[PDB]
Formats: C-alpha cells, structure tokens, sequence
C-alpha cells in the first residue's frame, strides 16, 4: 500500500528469497516451508486480486517481461494465484482483442493490429507464461468468444489484407516470411468467423489477381488451396482447385490456337485472348450492356467459331470487360505503352478515332452504366489528366465531361502502367458479393435442418442453434433462424410441437 | 496507324451451360 504494484513484486521476490538463507546458515528446514507458507501468505495470501487486476494489465500493457515472469514465478507458486491470473488476463484478452473490431470508424487498420495482440499474447505466452498451457486454452477461448460476436466486419478486412499480402512486389523476395506471416493468417484468422464470406470473397480475389497483375507466388496460392482446405469442408475447397483448373484448360485452349495458328503464321498486331471458365467453381459473371468497336465484334464470331469445338454442349455468353490489356499508345514526345483496363481500353479505342469526344456519346459509344464509367474516369482523370482530360476537377464530378485527348505526356517509364480499377473496386459492389452470400445460407440451412429433423425428430431451438454451429463455416443470425424456420414450414418439413416454437416434429 | 495501335485485346468470360434442367 506504499509503492507499486511491480515495486511490492520485487519487494516480495527479494523478501522471499531472503527467507531461504535464513535457514540455510542457522534456521530450520522443517520449518522452512512453515516459514515460506506463512511469510507468503503475509505477502502474496489474501492479495490475490488488487495485485493481480490491474498491476497484472498495467505490467503486460508496460510489457515488462521481467516483472511479467517475476509475477508469473510469485503466482505459479502460490496458493492459487494462477486462477486469479488467468482470469484476469484473460479478461485482458479479450478486452484488449475487442480493442480492434468493435471501431466501425477505424476499418483501415484491423488486420495489422489483430497481428499485433496475436504476436503480443503468444510473446507473453512463451516467455511470460513460459510455455504453460492453461494461458493458451484461455487465449483461445477469450479469442473465439470474442470474434463469434463480429463475424462480417473482420473475415472482409481479412480477405483484403490476404490479398494484399497476395501481391507481386519488388521488397520481397523471401516467401518463407509470407509463408510465415500466412501460416499466422491461418492460426490467427481460425479465431475469426464468418469463413463463407471470406471464402466468396476470396474468390473475387484470386480474380482480381490473376486479371490484373500477378500473384506473389505459385506456391503461395498452392499452400493456401491447401492449408485452407483444412479448417473447413472438403466441399469448401472445391471452386479454388475448379479456378486452376479451369485456368489450366484456358491454357491449354491458347496452346491449341496458338499451334492452329502456326501454319496461318500471324504477323499481325491485333491481338484476340480469352481465358474461358465455368460457372461452377468461379464468381459468377453476367454481361452488362457495353459497346464494343466491330472488330472486336468479329474477333467475338472468332471466339465463337473456337469455342464450339472442343466438348460442344458449350454455347455463349461472353464477357469482353473484366480484363486488362497491354496497350501502345501514341503522344507527342514519345510512343510508350500503357497496361491498361478494358473499361479504359474502349475509352482509348475511340481516342483514336478522332480526338473532341464528349460525355454523351462517352456514355453511348461505349455503352457503359454509370457506375462503372464514372470509377473508369476517376483514373487518369479527377486528376493527372495528361492523357484524358475531365472538365470537372476533383474528387466531385459533374455530367459534363469534355475530352480532347491530348498530345503532351511526360514520364520516365516505359510500359506505364495506370491501372487501379480491376485491382480496385467498389462500396457496393463488395455489399452485392457479400449478398450473394446472405441469401446463399438459405439453401445449406434448409438441408442441414431437414437432414436433422429426418435424424431427430424433437429438437429445440437452443439446440437447433447449437447444431448449425457444429455444422457450418459461418455463424448463423437469430433472424436467418426464424426465415429457416417459416421456410421450412411453407415447405413442410416443420410442425410446431406442443403449439410453442419450444420442440418440433418431421411432420409435413 | 492510329493514336493506339492495337497490339493486345485479352478477356476472362464464361462458358455457360447448355443442358437442359
């Protein structure tokens, strides 16, 4: 009650240590421990918890390794003070965890800080605690009870930060690091739910990867098909190993065009390429109204003409907007080439043509809805407009946009690469791929609650919920619980038994 | 030829279904 917390701790350490000498010379061994028992008692008995509240959180938040082992000695001794220990460090866990997600306002770093308390609980773990295991059960109790309370915000974060951990730099080189820092986005990122929405998302993914940009490694996206494979449903694992080997048949269709055009023996410019998948194991893709130069057109009855071979029972439905493209590109001062998007690359087709085009026939001659053409101007234009030039300025754009394209151009570069869009994306257009899973439960609850009610008859709610949360991937709402429920009935699966919603029978 | 010469189109699509459900 007069100095520190830490202070009485290593008053306690020394005080205790002195009382071991004290027989060792001239006092008794057999009463040693009486004296060791009482002395401790004086000190650590019945102070199990004004220590060890706060100067426990005050000392792992001051992260005095010393003192933090000192307390775990002079509470790994004693009567039972690791209870109140773990307590109230797992309290701490779980406080200082919730710390992160719970900020709605402070979604632009989630992921490094969850690292973080990761890294700093398992630092204090195997030092601190010195590799105990008790600490680790509560760590990943406090963590699992913690992240099944937001499950939406956090898988989502994750999924990007993934991603951008997934991305071809020049800074590293060492894999073993992102193989490192991946085997703790798979530890860590078990803590968090909500894995169907980071699964769909990783989809969208791998396909903002592979069709703009490359990947950080071969092996990177090989060990997270199948680290991820774990964890999860062997079902679940399925779409990721149908995107390569999908990937791989388009690759093997650009080798057998490439060696039917061997003998044709293509001297041209004008380049054609598909990458052509199935809807089973990918995002799916709907065309949106978008115009396209004629030529373009005719390489489509091209692709046509290649596509009806080779398992015919195939028919079209294209998409001529979802990739990037390598494009050269005329100024004064200099011919370099662009790698661009096709949203952007329709925009340059014309600026061929003629150079005067204005919004209206901007918004007709290429066809593009709004949402994507306004995004496809916030690039190289709403500023740096040296190769498209906006007539409104800035973040805020009007319906009047007036385009000369422009001789000037100046960079140090070859290969200019301005392309954020396909390696970006949208508010709504993350909104839409996460609903594209919320009533996507609808049809794995129908049959999970239809299998158990064909299994077991009576099952109340507070069971029916505990069985979901066996069974899935993702924590299901007390509201998707109520639409199973009335779904169920309007298919006749359900009846109400004892006429409460307490138990229920497999009667139609 | 033109103020972009076009050297590259590439695409990701779909093939689609053609049996009936």
């Amino acid at each position: 009650q007069e100095r520190e917390v830490p202070e009485y701790l290593n008053h306690v350490s020394k005080r205790l240590e002195e009382e071991g000498d004290r027989v060792i010379t001239y006092l008794d061994h057999s009463t040693q421990k009486p004296l060791i028992a009482c002395v401790e008692k004086q000190l650590l008995g019945e102070h199990l918890t004004a220590i060890l509240q706060k100067g426990l959180d005050h000392l792992l938040d001051e992260n005095r390794v010393p003192d933090l082992a000192q307390m775990y000695q002079l509470f790994s001794r004693v009567r039972g003070g690791q209870q109140a220990l773990l307590q109230h460090w797992s309290e701490y866990i779980k406080t200082f965890g919730t710390a992160i997600v719970i900020n709605p306002e402070k979604d632009k770093d989630m992921v490094q800080d969850l690292l973080d308390f990761k890294d700093k609980v398992d630092h204090v773990i195997e030092v601190c605690f010195q590799k105990n295991e008790r600490f680790v059960n509560l760590m990943k109790e406090s963590f699992e009870t913690f992240i099944n309370k937001r499950p939406n915000k956090p898988a989502e974060l994750i999924a990007k930060h993934v991603d951008s951990k997934l991305r071809a730099g020049n800074k590293e080189a060492t894999d073993e690091e992102l193989e490192r820092t991946l085997d703790k986005i798979m530890i860590l990122f078990r803590f968090i739910h909500g894995k169907d929405v980071f699964e769909a998302f990783y989809k969208k993914d791998l396909a903002k990867r592979l069709l703009v940009g490359k990947s950080a490694s071969v092996d990177a996206e090989k060990s997270m098909l199948s680290k991820l494979k774990h964890e999860c449903g062997a079902a679940f694992t399925s779409k990721l190993e149908g995107m390569f080997k999908d990937m791989e048949l388009s690759k093997d269709i650009m080798v057998h065009f490439k060696q039917h055009m061997q003998n044709q023996s293509d001297s041209g410019p004008i380049d054609l390429t598909v990458n052509i998948l199935t809807m089973g194991y990918w995002p799916t893709y709907t065309p949106m109204e978008v115009h396209l130069t004629p030529e373009m057109i005719k390489l489509q009855e091209v692709f046509k003409a290649f596509y009806l071979g080779k398992h015919s029972g195939r028919k079209l439905q294209w998409q001529t907007t979802l990739g990037h493209a390598v494009l050269k590109a005329e100024f004064k001062e200099g011919k370099k080439e662009f790698q661009v998007s096709l949203f952007q690359t329709l925009v340059l087709l014309m600026f061929n043509e003629g150079d005067g085009f204005s919004f209206e026939e901007i918004k007709m001659a290429t066809g593009i809805e709004d949402s994507e053409l306004r995004r496809t101007l916030q690039s190289l234009a709403c500023g740096k407009a040296r190769v498209l030039i906006k007539s409104p300025k800035g973040k805020e754009v009007e319906d009047g946009d007036k385009f000369i394209f422009n001789g000037e151009f100046k960079h140090k570069l070859f290969r200019i690469k301005i392309n954020q869009i396909q390696m970006k994306e949208t508010v709504e257009e993350q909104v839409s791929t996460t609903e594209r899973v919320f009533q996507d439960r609808q049809y794995q609850i129908d049959a999970a609650i239809v299998r158990i009610m064909k299994m077991r008859k009576t099952l109340g709610h507070n069971l029916l919920v505990s069985e979901l949360y066996n069974q899935l991937k993702f924590p299901v709402k007390p509201g998707d619980l109520k639409k199973r429920i009335e779904s169920l009935i309007d298919r006749d699966y359900m009846e109400r038994d004892k006429d409460n919603p307490n138990q229920y029978h497999y009667v139609a | 030829k033109k103020r972009f010469e076009v050297k590259k189109w590439n695409a990701v699509a779909l093939w689609a279904w053609d049996i009936v459900v």
